[PDB]
């Protein structure tokens, strides 16, 4: 599923926030699938994300 | 799990 575009975004998201894909996706959706906000998204909450979602990032 | 949020929604 998902559109190769949104997917690629997940990659950048999992390669920029690296907060675990599954979760990163949670961000790809909780971020309106923007990007800039996505990134910031991770860097946003950064106070509730677990160790499972945040993998060394 | 889920229900988590990022960018100030």
């Amino acid at each position: 599923r998902l559109n190769p575009v949104q997917l690629e975004l997940l990659n950048k998201l999992h390669l920029e926030t690296k907060l675990n894909a599954e979760y990163t996706f949670m961000l790809a959706e909780q971020s309106n699938w923007n990007y800039e906000v996505a990134i910031k998204g991770f860097q946003s909450s950064m106070n509730g994300i677990p160790r499972e979602a945040f993998v060394q990032f | 799990d889920s229900g988590f949020s990022f960018g100030s929604k």
